[PDB]
């Protein structure tokens, strides 16, 4: 009879409906994971007021991390440390405009220049040593002939101006890779720059970094030691040179076509 | 003293196991009892 | 057989019917036939299975070859 | 343009590393490590050291000696010719024993080596489990990565073992070939009524297409903000930077929602594991409880109805 | 020799660790417990479907009740 | 003789490892040997010695590939 | 709503189209002048699957289905009822998926980050418009393309897979299904492995980048690195999307028997 | 001492050992028994 | 020469690694048994089906039980 | 240098002592398993 | 240079073992053929 | 430039034993195929 039906309900159907519910539930699980970080968020009212929401599924209760070498615990989801002082000031009159920066955008933290506010030690090993370090403090390591050593290029900045000359080669221990190149400027201060922000041309004997001028080499944070690196001073040099992808030149933040 | 326990506490936690084990096969051989009495296999 | 299936067979050939030049198209041997497949040469105590080999007849697939 | 951070322009050299010390009591680690340097334009260039204990070990004399059986049959089928062997490759295959014989152990040219590679290769995969649980766990960390293997496992396990033996007869399972598996997929659709109907099928193939899309969008934020130090994410999420910062913000303005940078992982995690679930459900219903999958869909208001304009006689009725 | 050759025999255990020994014993006696069992269930000597000492769905298949309300339709 | 120093074998090869070869190596052998004796024309659990216990079809063909599932269980092929 | 720590971030400029005028954010969402694109084209497109579905025999949801022309209007302008509408559909369809790519390109611009993902988005809908432009052009017409409904694009499917006998031998479609197999293990070890580094043994503290190296060192031998498998990832799933796209362009267009017979070329090397 | 265990504790583990494999073997000759004596096989 | 030809020979060890040589020969003879093993029996040699010196099947087949419980 | 296990002389001498008792008694046992398959199933 | 450690003492001390073994292997062997050649000849 | 530490003598040491081993090899060779051809010939 080729269609013929002999009961309505089987097990096919069951099963799928237990699918529908144990998804529907790991959605439930993972949507509360995500609110570790960033929460409470921060809601506007009608006349500016401002209060904490939570959203939906509400926060999960805080879980601790266990930090190795006395790194000290950390509780999730917890207190904030306090942002440093940025200044801006708002476009339009609703709680949906956006800002400027008020003074030098280069020097604002602001936009693309913002930064975290991390630990004042260095990122360790798994002996305990700061990881990311100079060439010279880590004297096993050595740059693989068949590629260009970067030691005395200079670092042509974007408008086709010398910036500097590379100097040393900071390291990563925990990873053998290359991490940030050192540089000495037009003042004749050290500064970094990251490997990820560098065209590195052999034959020119260039490194090409698009993202500031040549003037602004002079301008970068520096460190306190020169034989290591912590979170913070890591966050505030990348932090100014991502600042220059909308900054370096007046005509960069103002719509293509 | 690799687990931590002393002997004494061994020996405490093995007279209990013990006792379970046995409690726990008692009522498995009641079952199959009952079992072939209601329909034999063999 | 050429009468037989020209007249009891019309669920088929519906009309148009066939002759010997639908076979043999002027040649005694027809071009295309088939006989029982013995498959490939393997070890005396193997038997065939009848699959697994190129399959030149089932559109070169790893089907059953015949 | 500016780099894009997908090869690795400077190579640097230290001696190889060791390895985390592990627990005494452990055997040494096999091998001197060597390093390569087209590896390691992508990756990692050292290769090596390897441990090999005991799980290890019995795993991989399990896995060669059920290699050796399938390699052997594939040879003889085409009597011993390795010239015929290249030639006919993707075509050879290892076949289940006729569907007649049940679950009997059947004789060893008509589906007996069939049944010792499919033993053979269970017992490899069952140590490897235990192998990959005791390293994750004696290094102390948690053991995830078996959770997810013992899906794995599972999958292989019924489609060749569980529902060969619910249905009645070993010749159910796939054979080991390329082409020969390809078309047992094809055949076991085409017999229990288009799997396009079963719905379990189509719960995976969502969470196959989710994994491709999911994947692309992680490892295109990592490698989108590695200038600001990303591609390190434990630091990124025991000390969240401006990386995990601009990261969740993009996604957030973008589609309304987000993650974290620990979070993003567990989404992973169970895009990958319910694929593979919905594999099992789906296949072990099938022949087992439901017959022909389009006349199911069809009992249960889903399939569509095209209009027919004509009629064609059955000629089973006449 | 061939009388005590076998003395140092307990030094075993100072090479191979005796917990990990244990598992390994246990699990492998588990898995060869299931092993032998579904083999000897695929043979002759089948012993849950050999309808030995009685067939019990034939048994409900023929009795009276059953056949009364099969005949009434 | 020849062999007078053999015992220094275990001074470059590692005794734990070549016990966990050999113990792993025999039981999968034997496995192995009784499987593939099984498979063949002298295997002892369905071979009718003493007697067939089961209730075998009263008459089984030789199985061809081109077969349907099998309706009931049978273990009396030849 | 703001996270924490967003308002420092939250600044104007970046923009490709438009300008001042449409650079705000609408409660989580950035707008743009191409988040205006796409709300407005994803509303008329859902709108007119509505419409389509109340002018046919059903609105069950599993049963909806637009379809394109037949294969005698060609490359020219259907009727409304008659397939004219899945061509309006698919005009809204282009200007939704390719306003959602240019506005992931503004905001990545206004955070100072790469545009990886809107390039690897740019590969789906390659292959989209691989399935609905460049395979009925070179077949000569628009009737070659899917309809829109669920269950019913599946029959589309299975139909053209049947046109060549047995689909699974396609070479591309080969290579596709690999990359899309191994793009699934390898985002399970991903995941598992970062879970259980920050989520050790109950009373331990986090591991390292150490412990990563060394396990998959121990279990296989080899280690890529915690960069290298972002790489890994984009890479896998772009090869998959490409491949398809290939392996639909190839179907017809420059192979018309069935693919078993195209796979002919090796065992006739005249070489074994 | 690659396992930590001195020679008295290995003497100790070996005794017991030894015992409980000579126990499983009894039980498992005695299953034996019972199924030659239900199902001879040979 | 012809006689002192192979006179250094024992130096092979001081360039060949013992404890790699002994452990390939092992398990290249392990795997290479296994081969020849199973190349033979699968030809005319065969030693396991060849029902010499009888066949076990067709004897189990006709003991006069089996025959009896056939006849019914 | 070269590649050790860390065994002494007289350690090695122990374990090839019991490795060989050990051995000879397996290959005992496998001896008269092969002798009663014999007498109950010839196979040559 | 690619050396083993070994001095030319133990080298030798190897050697003798080695062949040894070796030939009392290959004695076995030729036990097992002429064996099978006894039963079964298959030349 | 590409070297592999061993001196000319050491060079000259290797070469002899190396072909010396050739040499036997070949012979082996040789007197296979002249069995075979007695048994089986193949041209
Ligand atoms: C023809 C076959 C018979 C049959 C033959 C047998 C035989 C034989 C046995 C069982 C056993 C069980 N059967 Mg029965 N059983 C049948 C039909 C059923 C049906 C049904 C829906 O048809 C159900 C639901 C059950 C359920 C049960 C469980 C209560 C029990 C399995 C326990 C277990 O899994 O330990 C798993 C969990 C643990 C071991 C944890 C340890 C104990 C913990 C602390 C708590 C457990 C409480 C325990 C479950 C209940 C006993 C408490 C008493 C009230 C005192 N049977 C049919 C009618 N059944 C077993 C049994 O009774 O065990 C003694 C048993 O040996
Ligand atoms: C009988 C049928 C044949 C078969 C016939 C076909 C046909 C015909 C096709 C495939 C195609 C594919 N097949 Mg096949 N295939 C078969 C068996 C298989 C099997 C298997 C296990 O047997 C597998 C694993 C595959 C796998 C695959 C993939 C390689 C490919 C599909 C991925 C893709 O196209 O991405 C590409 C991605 C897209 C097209 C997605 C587009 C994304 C757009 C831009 C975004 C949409 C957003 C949306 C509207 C927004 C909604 C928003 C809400 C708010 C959430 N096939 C059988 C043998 N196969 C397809 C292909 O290769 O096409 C290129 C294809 O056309
Ligand atoms: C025709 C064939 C016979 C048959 C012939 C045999 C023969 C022969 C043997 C068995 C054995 C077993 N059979 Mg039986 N068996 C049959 C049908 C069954 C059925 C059933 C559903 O039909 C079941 C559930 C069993 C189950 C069992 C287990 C009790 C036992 C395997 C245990 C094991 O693997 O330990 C593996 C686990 C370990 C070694 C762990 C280590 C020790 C642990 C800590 C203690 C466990 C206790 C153990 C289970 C025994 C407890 C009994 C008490 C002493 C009272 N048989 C049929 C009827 N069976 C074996 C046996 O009894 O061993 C003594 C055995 O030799
Ligand atoms: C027609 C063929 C015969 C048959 C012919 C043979 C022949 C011939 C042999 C066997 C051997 C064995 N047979 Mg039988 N066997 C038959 C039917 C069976 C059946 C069954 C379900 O029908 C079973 C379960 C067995 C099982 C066994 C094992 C006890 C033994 C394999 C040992 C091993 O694997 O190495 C395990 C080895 C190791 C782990 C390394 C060395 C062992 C060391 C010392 C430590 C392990 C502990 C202990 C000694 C383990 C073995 C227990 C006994 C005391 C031997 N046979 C039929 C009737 N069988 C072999 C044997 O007897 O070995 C002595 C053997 O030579
Ligand atoms: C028609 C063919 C004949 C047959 C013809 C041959 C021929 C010819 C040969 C064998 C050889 C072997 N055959 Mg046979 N063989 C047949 C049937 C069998 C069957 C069976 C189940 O039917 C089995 C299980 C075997 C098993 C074996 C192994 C013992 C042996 C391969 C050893 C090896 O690989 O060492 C690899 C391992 C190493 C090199 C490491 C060191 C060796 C270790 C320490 C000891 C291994 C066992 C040893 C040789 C014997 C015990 C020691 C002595 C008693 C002193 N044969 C049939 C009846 N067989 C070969 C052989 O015995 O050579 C000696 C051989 O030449
Ligand atoms: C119709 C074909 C003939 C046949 C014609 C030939 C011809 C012709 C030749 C052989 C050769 C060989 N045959 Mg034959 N052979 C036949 C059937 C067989 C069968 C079988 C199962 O049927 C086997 C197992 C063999 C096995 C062998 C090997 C002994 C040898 C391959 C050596 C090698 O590869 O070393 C390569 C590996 C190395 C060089 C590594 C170095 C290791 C060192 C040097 C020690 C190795 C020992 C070595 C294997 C043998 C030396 C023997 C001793 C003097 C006892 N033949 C049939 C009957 N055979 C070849 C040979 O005799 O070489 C002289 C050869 O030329
Ligand atoms: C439509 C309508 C009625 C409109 C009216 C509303 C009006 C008037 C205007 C609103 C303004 C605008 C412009 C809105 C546009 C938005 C609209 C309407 C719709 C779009 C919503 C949309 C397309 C959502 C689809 C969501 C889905 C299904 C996502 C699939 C993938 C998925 C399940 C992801 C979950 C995992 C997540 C969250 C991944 C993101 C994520 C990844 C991938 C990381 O790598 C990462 C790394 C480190 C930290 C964080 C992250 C992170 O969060
Ligand atoms: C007298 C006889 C001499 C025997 C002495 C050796 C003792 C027996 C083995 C020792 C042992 O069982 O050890 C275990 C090996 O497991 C293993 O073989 C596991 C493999 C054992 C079984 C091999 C065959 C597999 C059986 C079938 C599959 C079982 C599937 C179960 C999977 C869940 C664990 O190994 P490790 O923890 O890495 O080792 C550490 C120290 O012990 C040695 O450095
Ligand atoms: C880039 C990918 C494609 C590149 C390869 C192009 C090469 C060959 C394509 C031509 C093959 C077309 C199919 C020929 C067979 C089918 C019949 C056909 O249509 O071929 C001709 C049309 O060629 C045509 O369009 C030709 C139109 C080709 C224009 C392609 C340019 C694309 C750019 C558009 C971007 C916006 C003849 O047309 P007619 O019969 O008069 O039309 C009648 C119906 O269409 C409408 O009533
Ligand atoms: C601290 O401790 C110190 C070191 C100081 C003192 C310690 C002393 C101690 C505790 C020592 C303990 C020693 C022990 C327990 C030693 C155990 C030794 C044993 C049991 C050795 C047995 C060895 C068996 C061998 C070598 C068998 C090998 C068989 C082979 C290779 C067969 C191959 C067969 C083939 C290829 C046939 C295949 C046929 C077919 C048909 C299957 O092929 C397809
Ligand atoms: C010439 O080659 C040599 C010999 C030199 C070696 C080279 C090896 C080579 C080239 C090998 C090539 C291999 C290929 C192409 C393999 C292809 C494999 C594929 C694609 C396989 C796909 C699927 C197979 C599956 C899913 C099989 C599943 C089987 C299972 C789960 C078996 C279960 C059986 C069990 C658990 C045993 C029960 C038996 C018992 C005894 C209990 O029954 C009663
Ligand atoms: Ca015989």
């Amino acid at each position: 009879e080729f269609g013929y039906i002999t009961q309505y309900f089987d097990l096919a159907q069951v099963t799928l409906w237990a699918f529908w519910l144990s998804l529907l539930s790991v959605i439930f699980f993972n949507r509360r994971e995500d609110k570790r970080e960033g929460y409470p968020q921060e809601a506007v009212q009608i006349f500016g007021k401002t209060i904490l929401t939570e959203g939906f599924p509400f926060m999960p209760a805080p879980k601790t991390f266990k930090l190795p070498h006395n790194g000290g615990d950390v509780v999730k989801p917890g207190p904030e440390r306090p942002q440093y002082d940025f200044k801006l000031e708002q476009v339009d009159r609703f709680a949906g405009a956006a800002y400027r920066p008020v003074g030098n955008p280069m020097l604002a933290g602001v936009g693309p220049g913002a930064y975290a506010v991390r630990a004042n030690k260095p990122d360790l090993t798994n002996a305990g040593d700061p990881r990311i370090v100079p060439m010279r403090v880590a004297k096993h390591f050595a740059v693989v002939d068949k590629d260009p050593d970067p030691r005395g290029m200079t670092v042509i900045g974007a408008d086709g101006q010398v910036g500097g000359k590379v100097t040393e080669i900071w390291v990563d221990r925990a990873e053998p890779q290359v991490r940030y190149l050192e540089l000495e400027a037009g003042n004749k201060k050290k500064v970094l720059v990251p490997i990820a922000l560098c065209v590195i041309k052999g034959q020119k004997r260039e490194v090409k970094v698009r993202s500031i001028n040549g003037i602004h080499f002079n301008d970068v944070p520096t460190l306190s030691n020169y034989d290591q690196i912590t979170l913070a001073e890591e966050d505030k040099v990348s932090a100014y040179y991502g600042a220059g992808t909308l900054y370096a030149t007046p005509n960069r933040a103002e719509s293509v076509l | 003293s690799t687990t931590g326990l002393t002997e004494a506490e061994s020996k405490e936690f093995h007279g209990i196991f013990m006792a379970s084990m046995t409690l726990w096969f008692g009522l498995v051989v009641l079952a199959h009892i009952l079992s072939w009495l209601y329909r034999p296999w063999l | 057989m050429t009468r037989d299936t020209n007249s009891n067979w019309t669920g088929h050939v519906a009309d148009t019917g066939v002759t010997c030049y639908t076979c043999h198209r002027g040649k005694p041997v027809p071009e295309h036939v088939w006989t029982t497949d013995p498959g490939p040469d393997i070890p005396s105590v193997f038997p065939s299975n009848g699959q697994n080999t190129i399959g030149y007849n089932v559109a070169y697939t790893a089907l059953p070859f015949d | 343009p500016e780099y894009q951070n997908i090869f690795n322009k400077v190579q640097v050299r230290e001696p190889a590393y060791p390895g985390v010390e592990l627990p005494k009591g452990s055997l040494p680690r096999v091998g001197k490590p060597i390093f390569s340097y087209w590896l390691g334009k992508i990756g990692d260039a050292q290769i090596g050291p390897l441990y090999l204990g005991g799980w290890g070990i019995a795993s991989l004399i399990s896995g060669f000696i059920a290699l050796e059986v399938i390699g052997l049959n594939m040879l003889a089928s085409v009597g011993w010719d390795p010239r015929l062997f290249l030639k006919e490759f993707f075509w050879l295959g290892l076949e289940p024993p006729p569907p007649a014989y049940g679950l009997s152990i059947p004789p060893l040219a008509e589906g007996g080596w069939w049944l010792i590679a499919g033993l053979f290769l269970t017992m490899s995969l069952l140590l490897w489990w235990v192998r990959v649980y005791k390293r994750a766990k004696d290094l102390g960390m948690g053991t995830h990565l078996s959770w997810a293997f013992a899906v794995a496992i599972l999958f292989f396990l019924t489609l060749g073992f569980i529902r060969p033996v619910l249905m009645g007869s070993w010749g159910e399972a796939p054979p080991f070939g390329i082409f020969p598996h390809l078309d047992w997929t094809a055949a076991i659709s085409i017999r229990y009524g288009n799997f396009y109907y079963n719905p379990f099928h189509g719960l995976s193939i969502a969470f196959m297409y989710g994994s491709a899309v999911l994947f692309a969008m992680h490892g295109g934020t990592i490698l989108a903000v590695s200038r600001y130090g990303g591609d390190r994410e434990i630091d990124q999420i025991t000390d969240r930077g401006t990386a995990a910062e601009r990261a969740m913000l993009f996604w957030r303005w973008c589609m309304g929602f987000n993650a974290s940078m620990e979070s993003i992982h567990r989404w992973a995690w169970w895009f990958a594991v319910f694929c593979i679930i919905n594999s099992i459900l789906g296949i072990i219903l099938t022949g087992t409880v439901v017959d022909n999958w389009y006349l199911w869909a069809v009992k249960h208001g889903v399939a569509p109805s095209y209009p027919s304009e004509l009629t064609i006689d059955n000629p089973y009725l006449t | 020799m061939n009388a005590k050759s076998f003395d140092g025999m307990h030094k075993l255990w100072m090479i191979m660790n005796p917990v990990s020994t244990l598992w390994a014993i246990f699990i492998f006696q588990i898995f060869l417990g299931l092993l032998i069992h579904m083999v000897v269930l695929s043979s002759d000597l089948n012993w849950h479907d050999d309808q030995i000492p009685v067939g019990y769905q034939l048994q409900g298949e023929t009795l009276p009740v059953n056949l009364e309300m099969k005949a009434a339709q | 003789d020849n062999f007078t120093g053999t015992y220094k074998m275990w001074m470059f090869i590692d005794p734990r490892r070549a016990l966990l070869f050999i113990a792993s190596f025999q039981i999968l052998l034997g496995i192995l040997i009784h499987m593939i004796v099984l498979g063949s024309d002298l295997n002892w659990h369905s071979d009718g010695i003493p007697k067939f216990y089961f209730p075998n079809a009263a008459e089984a063909s030789a199985p061809i590939d081109m077969s349907p599932i099998p309706s009931a269980r049978n273990f009396k092929f030849d | 709503a703001l996270l924490n720590f967003e308002k420092k971030y939250r600044v104007r400029g970046g923009t490709l189209v438009g300008g001042d005028l449409f650079d705000f954010w609408v409660g989580p969402f950035y707008v743009g002048f191409f988040g205006v694109s796409a709300v407005f084209f994803a509303t008329l497109g859902t709108m007119l699957i509505l419409f389509g579905a109340a002018i046919g025999p059903t609105l069950n949801i599993w049963q909806i289905s637009i379809a394109p022309p037949d294969l005698s209007v060609g490359l020219g302008f259907a009727p409304i009822r008659e397939g004219g509408l899945w061509q309006v559909i698919t005009i809204c369809a282009v200007g939704a998926f390719v306003s959602w790519a240019l506005r992931q390109v503004e905001i990545a611009r206004k955070l100072g980050m790469g545009l990886h993902v809107p390039f690897a988005f740019s590969f789906a809908i390659l292959a989209y418009l691989t399935l609905v432009f460049f395979r009925p052009v070179l077949l000569g017409a628009w009737g070659h393309a899917f309809p829109y409904g669920l269950f019913s694009h599946l029959d589309w499917v299975s139909n053209v897979g049947y046109q060549t006998l047995h689909f699974h031998y396609n070479p591309a479609h080969m290579l596709a299904i690999s990359f899309f197999f191994i793009n699934t293990l390898a985002l399970a070890m991903h995941g598992s492995l970062i879970l259980s580094v920050v989520n050790p043994q109950k009373g331990e503290e986090v591991k390292t980048a150490e412990h990563e190296n060394t396990v998959f060192r121990d279990i296989v031998g080899y280690s890529i690195g915690a960069l290298a498998i972002h790489r890994l990832g984009l890479f896998l799933a772009i090869n998959a999307a490409f491949w398809s796209a290939v392996c639909m362009i190839l179907t017809g267009p420059f192979w018309t028997r069935g693919w078993p017979e195209w796979w002919m070329w090796w065992p006739n090397l005249p070489i074994w």
